[PDB]
């Protein structure tokens, strides 16, 4: 009889079959295969050497020689020259995989690509049907020059990394330093979402109370109230007594430290608010929400200034938005995984940097935005190319827990990672550091000090922990 | 041990001479 | 033996040409089976939904 | 297929081998010989449903046949049977070089033959000349 | 461990003992061996496949394993040669010598039959 190997696709003088599939073998190659892998080469099924069976047939008859074959030597230059056409096989092999992954990657991101354009049109067809259905009878610019020289101009002074920054044998010294409690009011506590400014801090309730508070000293030094629900994304302003903050109430509220009432309301959106962030002037407010809306406006003033539908035509969680001190090349992280970088003057996309199935719950730039990470609930966070808009960098887990919050350290060298548990890496190196357990439940916040040297955070173990070195 | 396909041609010869050739 | 056999190799000569073109067919054909297989399931899918 | 069955003696389209047997059966033939005889056509041991798999070719990661005639181990084993044909070759050689050269070191009288002649040629000599 | 087949001389993978002699062979000559002659290759009695005993049991560089091939091919061949050759020369030393007992026997003959006229001068 004649038989052929499965793996080889040579004929073989020992038939074998595996139990768990159709397919034969030579039986020196399977073995070989399950002493690596203990499976079924084809099925996958799980495979030992008792599970086969021997064909006893003869097996295939001997190839004729060819008249170049009837000498020994001729045989071994034979041999070579096979040799060499069997290597340049497998070689070929290993450069057409190379070459599959590249273009698999490319055509679903080109539908990936394509999905985005009929979202937009798809609900813009809706709305349009909708309306047969029920017939009745400027600083941007501004922004665009300065994105004309600090996108590239920043290499200038940022020469090196600082020398007073944690080295990575340092930062694993990280301990709850302080604990702190009674930040809001005992009936409806929690805290949403946090930020610092300094040993400064903000914090919004569950209580629908917005409180400053200095997680140094242990002490309330503001509370603002106002909000109808509780908060949902808060911004404290490098001026360390202007406060925005953003609730379930579907509004935006200002607040100045020195006061106890609004310096400004944005009435600006249909459903809840989600995030909101400060343009690197100071003086405007950019804002993103629930309803797929975006809007910006002037806090100065309290004049709406652009906004925009993301996508009109449904309500869908856009849940971060961010502003990058170049001016521009900057965006949103919506509901199906949209990272959208706004071409701003345009009123559509920039760039892009998704990197997740899941929403996005956090985006930062770089002080010279050649570094960007992001992550998600999904299982893992990713470092990435801001200047030519591809991956660099991943971290990965076994566990894939959801991930709440990220932030970069003042520099750029760490990146807290985390949700039910803290991690901090540091990412000159690449290397995990330490693993930090100290929280009895998940994170929703988080911010590092200067140089690395403290790590501010919040928690749904209704406190407020602070951990340094 | 090379060549024993010779029982192939004495067969496919045998099978060839069974032609107007009797039963069994 | 060069001209005694040389016909029968160039017989089998032919054969793995046309042997070689026949398997990628099948190769590329299974290919698009399948796909299109994965395909109708998707297809009836947007059917429902239109 | 390419699979000819080893009872029928057709080329089957449902390839089946048995554990015991270690042969290729029909499957439409060997259920019905296992429900009318329960026993391997070949081996006459005991044959049961579960001792029977069905043969595939051609799964995803299945190599190509190679057809072009040549190959690696096709080449190593015609070496190596060059090269077991020459050892029986130098061995049986061995062995008559042996015989040859056994009987050959037996063989040499030559000298003690020379001093019989020396010996009969003298006698010889003293005999003929005495007269 | 270390076993050298009776055939050929050479550490063999396979070490395998026929009951008929208690001589150790590589498994595929010795079968080759039954194959062709039938005998024990040392003893010369008869001998079969099932009469055999079983005894208890890195790579370097594509190119040089084929030279190593080549090398050791030149060895084998170079062998038999010398082998055919020196096959020649003991049969030429024999038939040689054959021919100078021959002679002898001529000569004590001849020697012998004179020696008888002694005894009738």
């Amino acid at each position: 009889m004649s038989f052929v190997c499965g793996i080889s696709g040579e004929l073989t003088e020992d038939p074998v079959v595996s139990q768990v599939s159709g397919h034969i073998f030579d039986r020196r190659l399977i073995v070989k295969f399950i002493a690596e892998n203990g499976t079924d080469p084809i099925s996958h099924g799980e495979l030992s050497e008792d599970q086969l069976v021997s064909l006893k047939s003869g097996g295939t008859g001997s190839a004729p020689r060819n008249v170049s074959g009837t000498s020994i030597p001729s045989l071994l230059k034979m041999l070579q020259d096979e040799w060499d056409t069997v290597m340049l096989n497998s070689f070929s092999l290993r450069q057409q995989l190379q070459i599959a992954r590249q273009e698999l990657s490319h055509s679903l991101y080109q539908h990936d690509a394509a999905c985005r354009v009929i979202s937009r049109l798809s609900k813009e067809l809706t709305a349009a049907r909708e309306a047969l259905s029920t017939l009745k009878p400027a600083i941007l610019a501004k922004l665009e020059e300065k994105s004309k020289s600090l996108t590239a101009e920043r290499k200038q002074r940022g020469k090196n990394l600082p020398e007073g920054l944690a080295k990575t044998e340092e930062l694993a010294e990280l301990k709850q330093t302080a604990s702190h409690t009674g930040i809001h009011s005992t009936g409806t506590p929690g805290i949403t979402a946090l930020d610092i400014k300094g040993n400064l801090s903000l914090t919004g309730g569950i209580d629908k109370t917005v409180v400053l508070y200095d997680y140094e000293k242990e002490q309330v030094m503001q509370t603002f109230k106002g909000h109808n629900k509780k908060i949902n994304a808060v911004v404290l302003h490098p001026d360390n007594i202007t406060a925005i903050s953003a609730s379930a109430d579907s509004h935006i509220r200002v607040w100045s430290a020195t006061d106890s009432s609004s310096k400004a309301i944005i009435d600006v959106h249909q459903a809840p608010v989600t995030d909101i962030s400060l343009n690197a002037s100071g003086d405007y407010i950019l804002s993103a929400s629930d309803d797929s809306y975006w809007a910006f406006s002037d806090i100065r003033s309290g004049k709406s200034l652009c906004k925009v539908s993301v996508e009109p035509g449904s309500q869908i969680a856009v849940h971060s938005i961010e502003f990058h001190p170049d001016g521009l090349i900057f965006g949103t992280g919506a509901a199906d995984a949209v990272v959208k970088i706004w071409d701003l003057k345009n009123q559509t996309v920039a760039a892009a940097f998704p990197g997740h199935t899941a929403a996005v719950r956090s985006i930062a730039f770089s002080e010279n935005g050649y570094y960007l990470a992001t992550g998600s609930e999904d299982g893992e966070v990713k470092l990435w190319d801001l200047r030519k808009l591809k991956n660099l960098k991943t971290f990965a887990n076994e566990e894939k827990q959801p991930i709440n919050s990220l932030s970069f350290d003042m520099t750029g060298t760490f990146l807290g990672i985390g949700g039910q548990k803290v991690q901090v890496l540091h990412v000159k190196s690449w290397s995990e550091v330490v693993s930090l357990s100290d929280h009895s439940g998940p994170v929703t916040g988080v911010r590092f000090g200067e140089n690395a040297r403290s790590l501010v955070t919040c928690s749904l173990d209704k406190s407020l922990r602070v951990f340094s070195f | 041990h090379e060549y024993g396909n010779v029982i192939k041609k004495v067969e496919e010869m045998k099978v060839r001479r069974e032609n107007e050739m009797l039963a069994l | 033996l060069r001209v005694k056999l040389g016909g029968y190799q160039a017989i089998h000569d032919k054969l793995c040409k046309k042997y070689q073109e026949v398997t990628t067919e099948i190769e590329m054909a299974n290919i698009e089976k399948k796909t299109f297989e994965r395909l109708g399931e998707h297809e009836l899918k947007a059917i429902n939904k239109r």
